């Protein structure tokens, strides 16, 4: 029933006194977000997770770079099994 | 062992 | 606005002799994929870019963990600002 949530502070956001907690997986994610804001008391807050993204081959390399590029570079990964 | 809520 | 594309092999993928190529930003992504296949000669090939993803508050914590969790753990990152890009 329990999943352990690590709350990792990025990009100048404050570090929390308790970085991890166990939470029942049936609650809505809002619970987690509201809980952050309660502890931070910060107007702005972004909450995001890493993810993979498989672009359509018909997509122009520029539009990709605009979205997932920096410094005139994009890092594209490839695999043969997954 | 930490427990949220 | 010509872009250098770095090719990182993941999940045990074969090594390239030269893991970068410069490309016109008007080219289609296909160009990048075709270029890999030319060098690899592998039937199977997954090609993706890793991005950040803000799930909808109406999503059940389990379904999230199934998709973006590992080892009974879910790692959520959070910030108050962003650098601009």
């Amino acid at each position: 029933q329990k999943i352990v949530v690590h709350l990792r502070a990025t990009g100048g956001a404050p570090i929390l006194k308790q970085s991890k907690f166990k939470v029942s997986g049936s609650d809505k994610f809002a619970n987690v977000i509201d809980f952050l804001r309660r502890q931070l008391h910060s107007d702005s807050l972004f909450v995001y997770v890493n993810s993979a993204f498989s672009p359509n081959p018909d997509e122009s390399v520029i539009d990709l770079y605009n979205n997932f590029g920096f410094d005139g570079k994009l890092v594209v990964n490839y695999a043969c099994s997954m | 062992i930490p427990d949220m809520e």
